């Protein structure tokens, strides 16, 4: 769920998911359109991919359940869905904390209009 | 209590 999404973003980098991944870029937080502007705005492009694979499924209210192994995150048995769910979240949070690095507050509130053009999953 | 497209 895009509620257990937020926490294991924010145990995964510091930063609390809304608001600095909600409205970040061209993919974070909302859109579906444009280059993504940076690292960070293409793991959102890759996980808005990811969900777009599970047409049947709905990530934004079905829980699932991960559990932690020394660092790592390991998504524990639920019904498909949630197992792929889980899958698309743990990789874009992994995803956040490898970029990290080059994330930049500059791309918080990124206006749509500055976001034009497919780009194929 | 949203926040993620």
């Amino acid at each position: 769920s895009l509620l257990e999404f937020g926490k294991m973003i924010l145990e995964e980098t510091g930063k609390l998911a809304i608001p600095s991944y909600s409205s970040y870029g061209c993919y974070c937080g909302w859109g579906g359109s444009g280059t993504p502007k940076d690292a960070t705005d293409r793991c959102c492009f890759v996980h808005d991919c990811c969900y777009g694979n599970l047409p049947d499924c709905n990530p934004k209210s079905d829980r699932y359940k991960y559990k932690r192994v020394n660092g790592a995150i390991v998504c524990e048995k639920g019904t498909s869905c949630e197992n792929r769910i889980c899958e698309c979240d743990k990789a874009a949070a992994i995803c956040f904390r490898q970029n990290l690095n080059t994330y930049s507050k500059k791309y918080m509130l990124y206006p749509d209009f500055l976001c034009k053009g497919e780009l194929k999953c | 209590f949203l926040s993620t497209k």
